[PDB]
RNA sequence: UCGA
DNA sequence: TATAATGGGAGCTGTCACGGATGC
DNA sequence: GCATCCGTGAGTCGAGG
C-alpha cells in the first residue's frame, strides 16, 4: 500500500489522500433520495388495507427488519399460509395497479 | 508583404544554437557517438571510473560500457505512455587475487533515458526538461566576518555531497581555528597531522606580525603525526574507539580520499589561480608512502593570514559574482544521480562478494542493476529540476530549456534565499537576463540565459565580445567569464563607426561593470549586440527601450503563454528574432539539400534532393501537447517547387511562413468605452470572431479502466443497466464511442460495467423490486462521461487489451481505453489577451459590429484599448508600435525594429507621411471633400494645440495623422468621437488562460476520508476553501449565522447537511446545525494523545457530542 | 471547504448597480440546485425531484422552461462574492445575482477598488447563503450599497475612480 | 443539553483502559487475501466496530 | 501610516495596544495565594484586589506587563485560542496539566466548535428579540387576560 | 487639455514621477548595494534608454519586486497575530460608566523645539473624528457636551478654536480606557466608521482594528 | 441598497437586531405560508413571471417590507415561546 | 472642476445628508455619466502626447 | 544520542 | 511551476 | 539445526528574530 | 551579569501533474 501523505505538487501544499473520496458515507443526495423513497412507499401502502400493508411490511421486512416465512405472518395474523400468501399477492397487485396508473415510483428503480 | 528593417548595427556572429546547452550537455555527458577507448574521464565513464574498481571474489573491474539503441522510437513512447531510452550494457571483470582467476563478462544495468534531438526528454510519456541550476562554484573564498570587523573568513568548499564545507578563523583568544561538520578544533593539530614542523610553520607564516604565535601550541609540536593524528580522530568521533587504521581511515576520506572529496575541476582551477598555487589532485591532501601530504590548507592559512594583515593584493570575495556562482546542466545533474546509485551497486557488489560461493562467481551474480535503475527513474521522475516540459507554443519550450533555477536539490532553501542571490549582479551583463523572471515569491531565483550567452566546459556562463585594437574594431571574437571581463574597458555596440573604427572622441564604457566615457585609444574591447543582454522572450519585444522594465517583464513572460491560431500571423513590428526562435525550436520543418519538390500533401511532403534521392517528410498534424494546445505542420510549398538548402517546407504551430506567429495583427483605437474597458479590460468587435481571428484547437484526453476484481472483472460493454437507446446512441459495438460524433457534459465516452459490492437490500429496494418485478442487475454503470462544462468531437481512440499482441499492462488491469476529444475554441468573454509590451486584460464586452468606433471610410477598428493603462504602467512600445502598425497598415508593409537600434521617431513619421497620403489622396480621388464631422473635430484639435491655425483641413488631418492620430465615428451615434483618437496596428496574442477553464461550481459533491470536508479542486468537482481571512470577513461583518452555515452545513456537519438539502429539496427552511465532524476528529486525535477533552455544560457536568456511541 | 461554492473569471460589469453582479447561468444553476429541483417540481417540469435532477444531468436534457423556473428561484435572494487575498471585511461583498449568459462573473466598478480587483484575469468565489437567516444577514449587513465608508478611515470605499473621474472633470 | 465549556486535562490508565473497546494485540491490519480485518488487529471489527451497517 | 499615505483611525491601534497591556506581573502577595513574581491579567487581580480591600485584608502589590502581540495572544485564557494560534504543543501541555476550561468567551473557540460567534446577529444583546404581529399579540393577550 | 496632464491632475491615472519618466529625465539609480550611481538616466521613456540605461535600471526594479515579495509574507503574518491578539472583543455593552479618558493633543512639539505647533488636520482628524466626549467643552460659543459624538464639523470646529488658541486638547473616551469586560462599550469606541453614527452593540471590532491595520501593510515602503 | 434601510435602521438600537428581527419574521411568514402577514393585498410584494406579476417568492423582502409598515411589534421577552408557536399555529394553520 | 477628492468629499457629504439609498443612487448616476462623458471625450495617449519640455 | 552507538558501547563492555 |  | 564467522555508516547546508535554558 | 544553543515561527485563494 501507498501511504495516504504522500506529496504529489511538492511537500506543504497537498497530501496524496486529499484527493480521494469517501465512498462509504451517503451523499445528501443519497440519503434524501431514501428518505424519499420510504416516504413514498408509505403513501403507497397508504392506499391498501392495513392488514394487506402490514402482511406486506412484514413479508418484505420493513417493520422488524426481516423477512417473515408464510407460516409467521400467518400465525400473526392468524389465518392460513396460503390466506397470507394470497393476501400478499393481492397486496402486490393492487400495488401494480396503483403504480401503472400514478406512476409515482417509477424512476427510483433506477 | 514588404519587410522594411532599420537600425545601423551589423551582428558579427549569429546567435549559438539556442538549446545547446541542453544538447552539448547530454551528449557530453554520454559520449554514445564515441569509441570506448577515446572516451574521456567526464560523464558516466567517470562514474565509473570512480566506483570501479569494488574490493573485498576479491576485485570486481571496470572496462568499458555501450549504449545500445532504444527499443521503441520517440512518438511510439509518447503513445505506449513509455521512456525513451536506450540499454546500457558494462564490460566488467571479476578477479581472484590469490587463485588469479578471471571471468569476464558483459552484465546488463537497465536503461538510461535519452534526449531527443529539440533538447527535451520523455519520461513515461510525457515530455520533460531538466532546467540547469545556478550555484556556488567550488573553490576557496574569503568573507569578511560579521560580527568582527576587521577579522575574515576562509571557506573551502567542494561540489554538492562531494564532502563537507571548512571553516578556517582567527578567534578571540588568537587561536586559528577549523570548522568541520559543525565541530571547532585548532587548525596547529591537523597541521601536524599534515606532517608540518614548526620550524616550515614559522619560516612560511612568520612574516606576518603575532598571527603566527596563535598557531603556535607545543603540545602539539610534542607529538609525532600519528599521535596528532589519533588526538584529531578522539576530537571528531565521541565514544568511537580511536583504532589506528580506523583514524587513518576517517581522514583519508573526509580530506584526501578522491572517491569521497572532490573539488570541481572548477574548483580546482578556482582555487590554484586565487591561491596561485597547483593541485596534483582534486583533493585537500593525498596520501603517499603511508603518510598525508598538504594541497590546500596550507596556501589557504597564508592567504587568510596575508588577508588579516592588510597585506595588499589579497582581497575578499563577491560570492554573488557569476565567475564564482557556476551552472550545473542536466549532464551533470544526471551525471551526479548516476554516481549515486553506481554506489549503491558497489555496496551491493561488496555485500554480495561477502556472501555465497567464494568459487564460483559471475558479475553477473555480483551485479544488482535495480539500485541504479532506481536511482536514475528518481531523478528523470521525481527530481525537481525534472519538470514537466511547456509545450503551449514552440517558444515556451525553447524558453523553458533555457531556464535557470537556484533552487532544488543541493540549491538554496526559500528561507535560505535572501535579497543577494534574487539581485541583478553587474556580472549578468550579457550572461543572465535582467528582465525575464518570475512575478511573486519566485522572483529572482529563476531566470533566463542570454541569447549570445554560452557555459563553458567549467560551468560558467561565457558572454561574446569584439576586440579593438587601436581604435579599430575587429571581427574577432572572444567569449569572456566574468573574471576575464573584469579586467577590459568595454565600449557599446552602439559606439559610432565609421567602417571599421571607432568615429567619436567619447565613447561608452565599463570598467568593472561601472560605466565610463573613455577615448578609442583606451578602448580594449566591444559589444557584440544589444540583443546579448537579454533572453530570447525580451528580444522578441519591439522598442524595448520605451518600455519600463516591469511590464517588459510581464510581456516577455506572457509570450510564452500564448496559444497557437489556426490563423495565426507574425507581427507588423518585429525584432527580427522571430525566425531564429522557430528554427531552434524545430517547430517547421526544413529542406536538407538543395532540390525539387516531388510531392505535396496535408499528412505529407516528399522531397527529392540533388543526390536524386528520394527522401518522405510525414507531418505532424492534430497532436496534443502536454498543455493542450494543438500541435500540427501544414505544408507551404507546393508541388514541383524548386527549393534550396534551408528552405521552408512546413509551418509549425504558431508558425507563419517560418516566422514566429504568437497571435493576431488587430487594428485597435485607444479610448475609453462606455466602462467596458474599465481597469484593464478589453472590448473586442465580433468581426474578430466572424472571420475566425484567436480561434485555437484544443485536445483533451480521457482515459479508463477495467481491471480484474475480487467480486468479479470490469468490462467495457455497448450494454449499460437502465440505459435507453438514447444515452447510447454514439457508441460502437464495443461500448467505445465513434469517432466523429459531438459530446457534451453528461455524454458517455467508454462504456464500462462493474459488479455491484456485496450488497444487502434495504426493505424498500427489497419491496420496490418486487413491486416493480425485475431482478436487481449484477453490475452497475461505472461508465467514463463527460465531465461538467467539457466535451467536444472525438478525434481518437485508443484500445489496449490484455492477451493481444504488443500489449502488456499494470498486474489486474485487463484493459485500457483513450479518449481524444478535440474542440475549436472561439474567443469570449471572459478570455485573457496580452501585447509583447506587458498590456494584458480579459474581454469584457463584445460589440456587434455597427457599435464599433470606426474610421471616415467606413472601416470599424477591432479592439478599443483603455489610455488609462499607459502612463503609470510606462510602457510606451505599444504606443509607438501601434503607430508603426498604422504606417503598416496602409502601406501594406511589415517592419522589423531591433531593442536599442529601433525605427526612431522621425521615421515613422516619414512612413506615416507616405501612409496619409494613401489614406487620403485616395479620397480626394473618388471625388469626396472634407466631413463636417472632421472640421469640428479639426477645430477641437486647433484648440488642443495638435494642429496649427490657418492651415487646410487636409493640411491639419496630415498633422494630426503624423501624430498617429485620425478622426474616429461612434458607431451608435454617428457623431465623432470629439478629439483625435490614436488608432493602429498591434500584435495582440490569447493567452493560456481561458474562462473555460476556469469556471467551475458546486452544489453538493465528493468529501474527504477523515474530515468529512468537501473535496478542493475543480477535477474533483470540490468546494471553494472558505479559509481564515474569510472567516475573518464574516466575523467582522458580524454576521453569526451565515459564518456557522459554512461552518456547520456547508461542509463538515453529516447530519447538518443531510437534513438542509433535504429540507431543501422539500421546500422547507434549513434546520438547526449540530457538531462538526471534524471537531471530532480533533477530539478523538487529542484522545491518541492521552489528553482528555470534555466538553462541559454551565454545571461542569460532561455532555456527549457522540451520543453513547464511543462509550462502553 | 465549502458546499453551495463556485469561481470564475471577473469582468466589468458597467451595466450592473451597486447592489448587482452578473452571475453565468451555469454556475448559478450548479450552486442553486436543490431549490431549482424544488421549483421544477412545483411548476409541470418535472413529476418529482429525483426526474427534475435526472433531468438535469445531462445538458441537452436541459430546456427552457428551467431557466425561467431558475430565475423564479434566486428572486430577491444574494449571493456572496470574493476575492483573495482577503484583507478586511469588504474582501466579500454580497449582491442580487443578473443571470448571464457566458461564463464569466460581472462585477460592479465601484467596488472594485474594496476587492482590489482589477481585469488582468483576477478570479472570485461565489456563495450562497442559505437559511433566512444567513440571507438576512447577507442583504441588511454584507450588501455591497450598505457599506459605503472604510471601516478603517470612515471615508468612502466607493468612490469614482479611473474613466468615471475623467469624464467627470472632461 | 448545551456545551458551554471545554475541559482538557491528563489522561490517567486507567481512563484510557476506559475508553479503550478492546487491547490491539497484532500488528495486522487487514487479510492478504480476504481483504478483510485480521483479528485482534488495527483495523479489527471485535474493537473498533462493524465494517457495514448493522452488521 | 501616515508617511505611506495612509489613513488610520487611532481607535484600533488603541484596543490592539490595549490587549498589549492586559498583563500584570506580582511585586507582592499581601494576604493572597500569589507568588512574587507571577504574572496574570489586571482584571483578575483588580478584582481579587477589591475581594481583599472589601474582606479587610492586604492588596495584592502589582506592575504593569507590556508584552507584543504574539507573546499576549499565546498568554490568553482560552487554551483553544491559544493552541489553534501557535506553538501548539506547549499550550496543549500546560493546559492540560492545569486541568484548564476554556469558557468559549471568543470568536476563534466558537468557529473551532462551530458554534455561532458572540458578535452581530449571535450577540446575546440582540439574539433573543421576538417579532409578532398585531393581530397575533392581541390573540395572546386575550389568552393571557382571560385566566 | 492634455492626456497625461489631465489624468494626472484629475487622479484618474499616474502621479508626476511616472510622468517624469515619460517626459523629463528617468532620475537616478541605485546600484545592487543601495548606494545610488552618480550618473543618472538622462533619458526618458519618450525618448528611450541606451542598453546600459535599462540595465542600471533593472537593479532597482528587481530590489524592489524582491523587496514587496518578502515584505508580503511579513504583512501576512502581522496580520494574522493582530487577529489572534484581538478577536475576543465584541462591544459588548452600551456604557462601562467608567470615568476616565484619554486626551488628545492638537499641538505637537517642533523638531526645532521652539515652539508648539498645530497637528497636521488629517492626524487630527485620524485621533478625533467619531469620538465620545468625556468631558464638557466650551469653545468659540459653542457648547459640546458630555457623551457628544464628535462629527466631522465637530472636529473642523475645535481645530478651529485651537486655531484661535481656546483648546489646546480634546478629551475623549477611549478603548484604552474601557473599563468592559472581555472588549469594549459603545461609548468608549464612538462610531462605526462605516456608518459615520455611533456603533452598533455586538459589532466585532477586534477583528476590524485588526483588518484595518492589516491591509495597507503591503503598502507600507 | 435595500429600499428604506436608513429607516430600517433607525427602528433599532443595534443593526444587528434589525437582522435577527428580519429573520426571524421571515421563518414565522415561511412556516405559516405568509397567511400571517400584516401586508394589505395592494401592499404585496410581486415578482414578474413569464405570464404575469405573481406573489413575491422571497419571505425577507415579505419581512422588511412590513417591518416598514410599523405593524409589527419588536424586543426581547414579549411572550413564552411555546404559547407564540402554538397561537400561531391556531391563527394560520400550516 | 471635479477630481477625485471633491468626489469623494460629495459622495461624504451626500452619505451623511441623504443617507445610503440616495448616495448609492447617486453613485450609480455619477458612474454612468462620467463613463458616458469620457467615451466621447476624445482622451487617447499618442507618443507626442508625452512632451519633453525645452527647459530640460 | 544516538541508540546504535550506545549499543555498540554497551556490547563491547562484555 | 503557473494565475491573481 | 553444527567448518568458522564477535562494535554501523551516512556525509551540501548561502536566513532571522525570539524566548528559555545553559555555561563562566 | 552575558555569550550561546535549541526550538519556534515566517501571506491567501486558484490551476497543472
Ligand atoms: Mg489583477
Ligand atoms: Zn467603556
Amino acid at each position: 500500500p501507498v501511504s495516504l501523505e504522500t506529496p504529489i505538487g511538492d511537500e506543504k501544499d497537498s497530501f496524496y489522500g486529499d484527493f480521494i473520496p469517501d465512498e462509504h458515507l451517503p451523499s445528501p443526495v443519497d440519503a434524501a433520495t431514501q428518505s424519499l423513497l420510504s416516504e413514498e412507499l408509505e403513501k403507497a401502502l397508504s392506499k391498501l388495507s392495513e392488514r394487506e400493508a402490514m402482511v406486506l411490511k412484514l413479508r418484505k421486512g420493513l417493520i422488524d427488519g426481516r423477512e417473515h416465512t408464510l407460516e409467521e405472518v400467518g400465525a400473526f395474523f392468524g389465518v392460513t399460509r396460503e390466506r397470507i400468501r394470497q393476501i400478499e399477492n393481492k397486496a402486490l397487485r393492487k400495488l401494480k395497479y396503483h403504480e401503472s396508473r400514478t406512476r409515482k415510483l417509477r424512476d427510483f428503480l433506477d | 508583404m514588404e519587410i522594411k528593417r532599420f537600425g545601423r548595427i551589423r551582428e558579427v556572429i549569429p546567435l549559438p544554437p539556442l538549446t545547446e546547452i541542453q544538447v552539448e550537455s547530454y551528449r557530453r555527458a554520454l559520449q554514445a557517438d564515441v569509441p570506448p577507448e577515446k572516451r574521456e574521464n567526464v560523464g558516466i565513464q567517470a562514474a565509473f571510473r570512480e566506483t570501479f574498481p569494488i574490493e573485498e571474489g576479491l576485485v570486481l573491474d571496470f572496462l568499458e560500457y555501450r549504449l545500445g539503441e532504444p527499443p521503441f522510437p520517440q512518438d511510439e513512447c509518447r503513445e505506449k505512455d513509455l521512456t525513451y531510452q536506450a540499454p546500457l550494457y558494462a564490460r566488467l571483470q571479476l578477479i581472484h587475487k590469490d587463485t588469479g582467476l578471471i571471468k569476464e563478462d558483459e552484465v546488463f544495468l537497465g536503461h538510461i533515458p535519452l534526449m531527443t534531438e529539440d533538447g527535451s526528454f520523455i519520461i513515461n510519456g510525457a515530455d520533460r526538461v531538466i532546467v540547469s541550476q545556478i550555484h556556488r562554484s567550488p573553490g576557496v573564498y574569503f568573507t569578511p566576518d560579521p560580527a568582527r570587523p576587521g577579522r575574515y573568513i576562509a571557506s573551502i568548499i567542494p561540489l554538492p555531497k562531494r564532502g563537507p564545507w571548512i571553516d578556517l578563523e582567527v578567534e578571540p583568544n588568537g587561536v586559528v581555528s577549523m570548522k568541520v561538520n559543525k565541530r571547532k578544533f585548532p587548525l596547529v593539530l591537523l597541521l601536524r597531522v599534515l606532517g608540518y614542523d614548526q620550524e616550515t610553520l614559522a619560516r612560511e607564516l612568520g612574516a606576518y606580525g603575532e598571527l603566527v604565535q596563535g598557531l603556535m601550541d607545543e603540545s602539539v609540536f610534542a607529538m609525532r603525526p600519528e599521535e596528532a593524528l589519533i588526538r584529531l580522530f578522539t576530537l571528531l568521533r565521541p565514544g568511537d574507539p580511536p583504532k589506528r587504521d580506523k583514524a587513518v581511515a576517517y581522514v583519508y576520506g573526509l580530506i584526501a580520499d578522491p572517491r569521497r572529496y572532490d573539488l570541481g575541476e572548477a574548483g580546482r582551477y578556482k582555487a590554484e589561480e586565487k591561491l596561485g598555487i597547483r593541485l596534483s589532485g582534486r583533493t585537500l591532501a593525498r596520501f603517499e608512502d603511508g603518510e598525508f601530504k598538504d594541497e590546500v590548507f596550507l596556501p589557504t592559512l597564508r592567504y587568510l593570514f596575508a588577508l588579516t594583515a592588510g597585506v595588499p593584493g589579497h582581497e575578499v570575495d563577491d560570492i554573488d559574482h557569476l565567475g564564482n556562482r557556476r551552472i550545473r546542466t542536466v549532464g551533470e545533474l544526471m551525471t551526479d544521480q548516476f554516481r549515486v546509485g553506481l554506489a549503491r551497486l558497489a555496496r551491493g557488489v561488496r555485500e554480495r562478494m561477502l556472501m555465497g560461493s567464494e568459487d564460483s562467481l559471475t558479475p553477473a551474480k555480483l551485479v544488482n542493476s535495480r539500485p541504479l535503475e532506481a536511482a536514475i527513474r528518481e531523478f528523470f521522475s521525481r527530481s525537481q529540476l525534472s519538470q514537466f516540459k511547456d509545450e503551449t507554443n514552440p517558444l515556451s519550450s525553447l524558453r523553458h530549456k533555457r531556464r535557470i533555477s537556484a533552487l532544488g536539490p543541493g540549491g538554496l532553501t526559500r528561507e535560505r534565499a535572501g535579497f543577494d542571490v534574487r539581485d541583478v549582479h553587474r556580472t549578468h551583463y550579457g550572461r543572465i537576463c535582467p528582465v525575464e523572471t518570475p512575478e511573486g515569491a519566485n522572483i529572482g531565483l529563476i531566470t533566463s540565459l542570454a541569447a549570445y550567452a554560452r557555459v563553458d566546459e567549467l560551468g560558467f556562463i561565457r558572454t561574446p565580445y569584439r576586440r579593438v585594437v587601436g581604435g579599430v574594431v575587429t571581427d574577432e571574437v572572444v567569449y569572456m567569464t566574468a573574471t576575464e571581463e573584469d579586467r577590459y574597458t568595454i565600449a557599446q555596440a552602439n559606439t559610432p563607426l565609421e567602417g571599421n573604427r571607432i568615429a567619436a572622441e567619447r565613447v561608452v564604457a565599463r570598467r568593472k561593470g561601472e560605466p565610463v566615457i573613455v577615448s578609442p585609444e583606451e578602448v580594449e574591447f566591444m559589444d557584440v549586440s544589444p540583443k546579448q543582454v537579454f533572453s530570447v522572450n525580451t528580444n522578441l519585444i519591439p522598442f524595448l527601450e520605451h518600455d519600463d522594465a516591469n511590464r517588459a517583464l510581464m510581456g516577455s513572460n506572457m509570450q510564452t503563454q500564448a496559444v497557437p491560431l489556426i490563423r495565426a500571423q507574425a507581427p507588423v513590428v518585429m525584432t527580427g528574432l522571430e525566425e531564429r526562435v522557430v528554427r531552434d525550436s524545430l517547430a517547421a520543418l526544413y529542406a536538407e539539400e538543395d532540390g525539387e519538390v516531388a510531392k505535396v500533401d496535408g499528412n505529407r511532403i516528399v522531397v527529392r534532393y540533388e543526390d536524386g534521392r528520394l527522401v518522405e517528410y510525414p507531418l505532424r498534424r492534430f497532436y496534443r501537447s502536454n498543455q493542450g494546445t494543438a500541435l500540427d505542420q501544414r505544408p507551404r510549398v507546393v508541388v514541383g517547387q524548386r527549393v534550396r538548402k534551408g528552405d521552408l517546407l512546413a509551418d509549425g504551430p504558431a508558425s507563419e511562413n517560418g516566422f514566429l506567429a504568437l497571435g493576431q495583427n488587430v487594428l485597435v483605437a485607444i479610448m475609453p468605452f462606455d466602462g467596458y474597458n474599465f481597469e484593464d479590460a478589453i472590448v473586442i468587435s465580433e468581426e474578430l470572431l466572424k472571420r475566425d481571428f484567436y480561434t485555437s484547437i484544443h485536445i483533451e484526453r480521457y482515459e479508463i479502466e477495467a481491471r480484474d476484481t475480487k467480486l468479479g472483472p470490469e468490462r467495457i460493454t455497448r450494454d449499460i443497466p437502465h440505459l435507453s437507446e438514447a444515452a447510447l446512441r454514439d457508441l460502437d459495438e464495443e461500448g467505445v464511442v465513434r469517432i466523429g460524433a459531438e459530446v457534451k457534459p453528461g455524454d458517455i465516452l467508454v462504456g464500462r460495467t462493474s459488479f455491484k459490492g456485496e450488497s444487502e437490500p434495504t426493505p424498500e429496494e427489497r419491496l420496490l423490486r418486487s413491486i416493480f418485478g425485475e431482478k436487481a442487475r449484477d453490475v452497475k454503470d461505472t461508465s467514463l462521461r463527460v465531465p461538467p462544462g467539457e466535451g467536444g468531437i472525438v478525434v481518437r481512440t485508443v484500445r489496449l487489451r490484455r492477451g493481444d499482441p504488443g500489449v502488456e499492462l499494470k498486474p489486474g488491469v485487463r484493459e485500457v481505453v483513450r479518449v481524444y476529444v478535440a474542440q475549436k475554441r472561439k474567443l469570449q468573454v471572459g478570455d485573457k489577451l496580452a501585447n509583447r509590451h506587458g498590456n494584458k486584460g480579459v474581454v469584457a464586452k463584445i460589440l456587434p459590429v455597427e457599435d464599433m468606433p470606426h474610421l471616415p471610410d467606413g472601416t470599424p477598428v477591432d479592439v478599443i484599448l483603455n489610455p488609462l493603462g499607459v502612463p503609470s504602467r510606462m510602457n510606451l512600445g505599444q504606443i509607438l508600435e501601434t503607430h508603426l502598425g498604422l504606417a503598416g497598415y496602409f502601406l501594406g508593409q511589415r517592419y522589423i525594429s531591433p531593442i536599442f537600434d529601433g525605427a526612431k521617431e522621425p521615421e515613422i513619421k516619414e512612413l506615416l507621411a507616405q501612409a496619409f497620403e494613401v489614406y487620403f489622396g485616395k479620397r480626394k480621388g473618388e471625388g469626396f471633400g472634407v466631413d463636417k464631422r472632421e472640421v469640428e473635430v479639426l477645430r477641437r484639435a486647433e484648440k488642443l494645440g495638435l494642429v496649427t491655425p490657418g492651415k487646410t483641413p487636409e493640411e491639419q488631418l496630415k498633422e494630426l495623422f503624423l501624430q498617429g492620430k485620425v478622426v474616429l465615428y461612434d458607431g451608435r451615434t454617428g457623431e465623432p468621437i470629439e478629439g483625435p483618437i490614436v488608432v493602429g496596428q498591434m500584435f495582440i496574442m490569447k493567452l493560456y488562460h481561458m474562462v473555460e477553464d476556469k469556471m467551475h461550481a458546486r452544489s453538493t459533491g465528493p468529501y474527504s476520508l477523515i474530515t468529512q470536508q468537501p473535496l478542493g479542486g475543480k477535477a474533483q468537482f470540490g468546494g471553494q476553501r472558505f479559509g481564515e481571512m474569510e472567516v475573518w470577513a464574516l466575523e467582522a461583518y458580524g454576521a453569526a449565522h451565515t459564518l456557522q452555515e459554512m461552518l456547520t452545513l456547508k461542509s463538515d456537519d453529516i447530519e447538518g447537511r443531510n437534513a438542509a438539502y433535504e429540507a431543501i429539496i422539500k421546500g422547507e427552511d434549513v434546520p438547526e446545525p449540530s457538531v462538526p465532524e471534524s471537531f471530532r476528529v480533533l477530539v478523538k486525535e487529542l484522545q491518541a494523545l492521552a489528553l482528555d477533552v470534555q466538553t462541559l455544560d454551565e454545571k461542569d457536568n460532561p455532555v456527549d457530542i457522540f451520543e453513547g456511541l464511543a462509550s462502553k | 471547504r465549502v458546499d453551495y461554492s463556485g469561481r470564475s473569471v471577473i469582468v466589468v460589469g458597467p451595466q450592473l448597480k451597486l447592489h448587482q453582479c452578473g452571475l453565468p447561468k451555469r454556475m448559478a444553476l450548479e450552486l442553486f440546485k436543490p431549490f431549482l429541483l424544488k421549483k421544477m417540481e412545483e411548476k409541470g417540469i418535472a413529476p418529482n425531484v429525483k426526474a427534475a435532477r435526472r433531468m438535469l444531468e445531462r445538458q441537452r436534457d436541459i430546456k427552457d422552461e428551467v431557466w425561467d423556473a431558475l430565475e423564479e428561484v434566486i428572486h430577491g435572494k444574494v449571493v456572496l462574492l470574493n476575492r483573495a487575498p482577503t484583507l478586511h471585511r469588504l474582501g466579500i461583498q454580497a449582491f442580487q445575482p443578473v443571470l448571464v449568459e457566458g461564463q464569466s462573473i460581472q462585477l460592479h466598478p465601484l467596488v472594485c477598488e474594496a476587492f482590489n480587483a482589477d481585469f488582468d484575469g483576477d478570479q472570485m468565489a461565489v456563495h450562497v447563503p442559505l437559511s433566512s437567516f444567513a440571507q438576512a444577514e447577507a442583504r441588511i449587513q454584507m450588501l455591497s450599497a450598505h457599506n459605503l465608508l472604510s471601516p478603517a478611515s470612515g471615508e468612502p470605499l466607493a468612490k469614482p475612480s479611473r474613466d468615471i473621474i475623467l469624464g467627470l472633470y472632461y | 443539553k448545551e456545551v458551554r465549556k471545554v475541559r482538557i486535562a491528563l489522561a490517567s490508565p486507567e481512563k484510557i483502559r476506559s475508553w479503550s473497546y478492546g487491547e490491539v494485540e497484532k500488528p495486522e491490519t487487514i487479510n492478504y487475501r480476504t481483504l478483510k480485518p485480521e483479528r485482534d488487529g488495527l483495523f479489527d471489527e471485535r474493537i473498533f466496530g462493524p465494517i457495514k451497517d448493522y452488521e | 501610516y501616515r508617511a505611506q499615505g495612509v489613513k488610520l483611525h487611532d481607535k484600533h491601534i488603541e484596543i490592539v495596544v490595549r490587549q498589549m497591556m492586559k498583563y500584570v506581573e506580582v511585586t507582592d502577595p499581601g494576604d493572597s495565594r500569589l507568588l512574587e513574581g507571577q504574572v496574570l491579567e489586571k482584571w483578575d487581580v483588580e478584582a481579587l484586589n477589591e475581594r481583599l480591600i472589601a474582606e479587610g485584608k492586604t492588596p495584592v502589590a502589582w506592575k504593569p506587563l507590556l508584552m507584543g502581540v504574539t507573546k499576549s495572544a499565546l498568554s490568553t485564557k482560552s487554551w483553544l485560542s491559544a493552541a489553534s494560534f501557535q506553538n501548539t504543543t506547549h499550550v496543549l501541555t500546560e493546559a492540560a496539566i492545569a486541568g484548564k476550561k476554556d469558557e468559549l468567551i471568543g470568536l476563534k473557540e466558537n468557529v473551532i466548535l462551530g458554534r455561532l460567534i458572540p458578535a452581530g446577529t449571535g450577540s446575546d444583546f440582540v439574539r433573543f428579540t421576538q417579532v409578532v404581529d398585531q393581530k397575533t399579540l392581541k390573540a395572546i393577550e386575550e389568552a393571557r387576560k382571560e385566566a | 487639455f492634455n492626456p497625461l496632464y489631465v489624468m494626472a491632475q484629475s487622479g484618474a491615472r499616474g502621479n508626476p514621477q511616472q510622468i517624469r519618466q515619460l517626459c523629463g529625465l528617468r532620475g537616478l539609480m541605485q546600484k545592487p548595494s543601495g548606494e545610488t550611481f552618480e550618473v543618472p538616466v538622462r533619458s526618458s521613456f519618450r525618448e528611450g534608454l541606451t542598453v546600459l540605461e535599462y540595465f542600471i535600471s533593472s537593479h532597482g526594479a528587481r530590489k524592489g519586486g524582491a523587496d514587496t515579495a518578502l515584505r508580503t509574507a511579513d504583512s501576512g503574518y502581522l496580520t494574522r497575530k493582530l487577529v489572534d491578539v484581538t478577536h475576543e472583543i465584541v462591544v459588548r455593552e452600551a456604557d462601562c460608566g467608567t470615568t476616565n479618558y484619554i486626551s488628545v493633543p492638537l499641538f505637537q512639539p517642533d523638531e526645532v523645539t521652539r515652539s508648539l505647533r498645530l497637528r497636521k488636520r488629517a492626524d487630527i482628524e485620524a485621533g478625533l473624528y467619531g469620538r465620545v466626549l468625556a468631558r464638557e467643552v466650551e469653545v468659540l460659543g459653542v457648547r459640546l457636551e458630555e457623551g457628544r459624538y464628535l462629527s466631522m464639523d465637530d472636529v473642523h470646529l475645535l481645530i478651529k478654536a485651537a486655531e484661535a488658541g481656546e483648546i489646546q486638547e480634546v478629551p475623549v473616551r477611549s478603548p484604552l480606557t474601557c473599563q468592559t469586560r472581555y472588549g469594549v462599550c459603545q461609548k468608549c469606541y464612538g462610531y462605526d466608521l462605516s456608518m459615520a453614527r455611533p456603533v452598533s452593540i455586538g459589532e466585532a471590532v477586534g477583528i476590524v482594528a485588526a483588518q484595518s491595520i492589516g491591509e495597507p501593510g503591503t503598502q507600507l515602503t | 441598497a435595500e429600499p428604506g434601510i436608513d429607516k430600517l435602521f433607525g427602528m433599532v438600537d443595534s443593526k444587528y437586531r434589525l437582522t435577527v428581527v428580519v429573520a426571524k419574521r421571515a421563518q414565522q411568514l415561511l412556516r405559516h405560508g405568509f397567511k400571517n402577514t400584516v401586508l394589505e393585498p395592494e401592499e404585496r410584494p410581486k415578482m414578474q413571471t413569464l405570464e404575469g406579476l405573481f406573489d413575491d417568492p422571497n419571505a425577507v423582502t415579505w419581512a422588511m417590507k412590513e417591518l416598514l409598515t410599523g405593524r409589527l411589534v419588536f424586543g426581547e421577552n414579549l411572550v413564552p415561546e411555546d404559547r407564540l408557536q402554538k397561537e400561531m399555529e391556531r391563527l394560520y394553520p400550516v | 472642476p471635479q477630481e477625485k477628492n471633491s468626489l469623494k468629499d460629495l459622495v461624504y457629504q451626500a452619505f451623511l445628508r441623504l443617507g445610503m439609498e440616495k448616495t448609492a443612487r447617486l453613485l450609480d448616476a455619477l458612474k454612468y455619466y462620467g463613463f458616458t462623458f469620457s467615451t466621447t471625450s476624445g482622451i487617447t495617449i499618442g507618443i507626442d502626447d508625452a512632451v519633453i519640455p525645452e527647459e530640460k | 544520542s544516538d541508540p546504535v552507538r550506545q549499543y555498540l558501547h554497551e556490547i563491547g563492555q562484555v
